[PDB]
């Protein structure tokens, strides 16, 4: 019971099937013309070797049909003629069963292998060339810190055209293997147990947006149920579908799991600028990553609102400097001195605090929110000192202090 | 007479490798600036580097030109084996030059890769070590042997890949026809290095007295011949190693050649015929028409529109719409050409309605499928 799978049984018939009857043809043709036409007391005969008459029949199975060497013995050509009848039919429909057989074979199979303390992120769900490549753009964008994490890609698809150009491109960082979340092995070909993060992306454009968050949510019940730790982040279509995700045993946001439900952020940007006419575009603008790119054929207007454009929100860890500052004294030193807009700090449990009042005192590594050109900007507020920089007029010269 | 020498140079090359790499594996088995290495690697084999698109680039320029000179070296010669000193022979020596970087482009890969005893296996590190040992060994002898040098052609694969890592195949029927094309061509002019190895060397069970003197221009020839199962027979292969080679030729080729030649004709007739844009007449009145456009309603339309009893009046009409025109459409079109144009395109596009010129058009007409699933729908 070796031939275990239908395929393989398949293979195995075509291929023996195939030589046996080739063979075998070879054998009578080398009889006929060896042995001449006994209707002419075998006077007329061919002295073929086996191997020449094995040769012949590829030759004409293939319609090939050199004419090097032919039958002409009577029985060798009426042979001839009975031999491509029957094997044009086999060798046309034998080839390319083969062909389809051998080329079924999945190419994006094998295991993701962990390099010496490198982080890696699983991301799974709708994986296509359009989705891959809207979130690598910003996702590898060149105007983030340089962090050495690998994405890679889970799915049942073979990938298409652009995405295998997309992936080789980036074949020292990205990878892309066939498979399911749904299945504990393929989890384990990612070796998501030691994966920094899985997101699970959802098909925006789906028929049912109800249905793909089920989807979704099973996928996020399989990851869990594979390892608890696993910080996952899950696009959901729906706001309605979320309650039930966070009855997952082991969902947890005060561990960093968090669910991008695209419905619940639409509707309170559009909502807040029903309270501040142009907000949605200002905050959007804000979360992601686009480099500022004049060209002289913008009006002012354009050149501005281009330059607003080039900001995104950047989080750093306060110097030393600021500490027992009030809020309002640290907002007024970054914007004036640093050239940074400072609009949020983690205050000690901790938590976020937006634009917070005098009595909130500065506290050492206090971590602010920033809103900036580059991480390289909000630097700035790391390395201020006192002493050392509080006169650095030329902004860009602030690095570590000797104070 | 010595070309033995001259494959045990790849044997040693490939075997001592080999075992290299299963000791060191035995090894870390029974008992940092590496990762460096291999990312930079890694980057600069991927054209991520400017000094890896320069890389790349003479990746594929030198492929091409080792490719011709061993088609010279194959078109200029009779024995396969071939007694000559170095120093005189031109193409052996710039053939050194181009398996010397060929043999650091090889390292180059070799840090760059994630398994060592796979890369060890590649397809093009076997074209490395049936290329690069047998160049120096025609330094060290008076001699050289056209032998295995003929897998150079297979260095042609790589070309689909670097213009990739060089962003220029842009679009996916591009990026498969370029794939076809070279995988083809790569593969033929292969196979016929092969077969003129095999019939120009002859049967080595038959002491090489069972030889046939081919050109590689005939091999290349016949194997187009049998591809497309044409067989003239005015050559053939009579060496068994020719024969059997024919044969495992026939099984494979047949099958890439009928699916390749379709493809590449599908591929080549997927173009639009009906782009360009429309160009104004001094003066001349132009309407353009979209909407619902078929022989019958541009019948309908022209009938009543060009109606011979109207006036005389001088207006041209502009079709522009998705659809490529049907047979009794692109009669009708051409009967009226010298006042009636067609384009493939849409009035959602503001470039359609540039390439139209609708600007300067006297008026649009906007027709409707009156027979539509739904009315509503088609408003
Ligand atoms: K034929």
């Amino acid at each position: 019971n070796v031939l275990k799978t239908s395929t393989l049984i398949r293979l195995v018939q075509l291929v023996v099937s195939f030589v046996s009857l080739w063979l075998t043809a070879a054998g009578f043709l080398h009889l006929l013309e060896n042995s001449g036409d006994p209707f002419f007391d075998f006077g007329n005969a061919q002295h073929l070797t086996y191997w020449e008459c094995l040769y012949f029949l590829m030759v004409t199975m293939s319609t090939v049909g050199f004419g090097d060497i032919f039958a002409t013995t009577v029985l060798g050509r009426t042979f001839v003629v009975i031999f491509i009848m029957i094997f044009i039919g086999l060798f046309a429909s034998f080839i390319p069963e083969i062909a389809e057989i051998l080329g079924k074979r999945q190419k994006y199979g094998g295991s993701y292998k962990k390099e010496r303390g490198k982080r890696h992120v699983v991301v799974c769900g709708y994986i296509t060339f359009d989705s891959v490549s809207n979130f690598l753009k910003d996702f590898l964008h060149k105007d983030r810190e340089d962090v050495d994490v690998e994405i890679v890609f889970l799915h049942k698809g073979l990938p298409g055209l652009e995405l295998e150009g997309l992936l080789k491109r980036h074949f020292t960082q990205v990878e892309y293997f066939w498979g399911s979340v749904m299945d504990a092995n393929d989890l384990e070909r990612v070796k998501i147990q030691e994966a920094d993060a899985c997101l699970v992306l959802a098909n925006k454009y789906c028929q049912d947006p109800d249905q793909e968050d089920a989807a979704n949510i099973m996928r996020v019940i399989s990851i869990k149920n594979y390892h608890s730790d696993i910080k996952v982040i899950v696009q959901l279509l729906q706001y309605h579908n979320k309650a039930y995700l966070l009855n997952i045993p082991s969902w947890d946001w005060k561990r960093g799991d968090d669910a991008v439900c695209v419905a619940e952020l639409k509707l309170g940007f559009i909502a807040q600028s029903c309270l501040a006419p142009g907000f949605s575009t200002l905050m959007a603008n804000l979360f992601t990553m686009r480099s500022y790119k004049p060209t002289p054929e913008m009006s002012q207007w354009q050149t501005d609102y281009m330059r607003g454009t080039g900001m995104e929100m950047y989080t750093e860890y306060l110097s030393s400097a600021f500490n027992a500052l009030t809020f309002p004294e640290a907002a007024e030193l970054c914007f004036s001195k640093l050239k940074l807009l400072l609009l949020a700090i983690e205050v000690r449990e901790s938590t976020l605090a937006i634009n917070p009042g005098p009595k909130v005192k500065i506290e050492n590594a206090t971590q602010g929110f920033f809103i900036a050109e580059s991480a390289e900007e909000v630097k700035r507020a790391f390395y201020y000192c006192k002493n050392c920089h509080a006169n650095v007029s030329d902004v860009r010269q602030i690095k570590k202090c000797k104070c | 007479r010595q070309w033995y020498s001259f494959l045990a140079s790849s044997l040693v090359t490939f075997g001592s490798g080999l075992v290299v790499i299963i000791i060191y594996r035995i090894v870390l088995w029974l008992c940092g600036w590496m990762t460096e290495a291999k990312d930079w690697a890694g980057e600069l084999i991927s054209g991520q580097t400017t000094t890896g698109r320069i890389l790349v680039g003479l990746v594929f320029l030198l492929s091409i030109a080792s490719l011709i000179i061993y088609f010279i070296d194959a078109s200029t010669n009779t024995s396969v084996e071939t007694c000559l000193p170095w120093s005189s022979s031109t193409t052996q020596q710039v053939d050194l030059a181009f398996n010397v970087f060929f043999m650091i482009y090889f390292f180059i890969r070799f840090v760059a890769a994630n398994d060592k005893l796979w890369f060890w296996v590649e397809l093009f590190s076997f074209v490395d070590y049936f290329t690069i040992p047998p160049s120096f060994v025609a330094i060290y002898l008076d001699r050289n042997w056209l032998g295995l040098r003929f897998l150079q052609a297979l260095r042609l694969m790589s070309i689909p890949d670097i213009l990739t890592y060089l962003n220029v195949l842009k679009t996916s029927t591009l990026i498969r026809l370029v794939q076809l094309v070279v995988s083809f061509v790569s593969l033929w002019l292969t196979a016929a290095g092969f077969l003129h190895l095999l019939e120009n060397s002859g049967d080595p069970f038959f002491d090489f007295g069972n030889a046939q003197h081919l050109t590689y221009w005939e091999c290349l020839y016949f194997l187009m011949v049998t591809m497309s199962t044409v067989g003239f027979g005015d050559i053939f292969a009579t060496t068994v190693l020719g024969r059997t080679f024919v044969v495992i030729f026939i099984m494979i080729f047949i099958g890439l050649f009928a699916s390749f030649i379709p493809e590449i004709a599908e591929i080549l007739g997927k173009r639009q015929k009906y782009g360009g844009s429309y160009k104004k007449e001094r003066g001349k009145r132009h309407v353009v028409v979209c909407g619902y456009i078929t022989f019958d309603s541009v019948s309908n339309f022209l009938k009543d529109f060009l109606h011979k009893d109207r006036e005389d009046v001088d207006v041209e009409i502009v079709f522009l719409h998705k659809g490529l025109p049907g047979l009794e459409l692109e009669g009708l079109l051409k009967r009226h050409f010298t006042q009636v144009e067609y384009f493939w395109g849409s009035v959602m596009d503001a470039n359609d309605l540039e390439r139209v010129k609708i600007q300067e058009a006297d008026a649009c007409l906007v027709l409707a499928n009156k027979y539509c699933q739904d009315p509503d729908q088609e408003d």
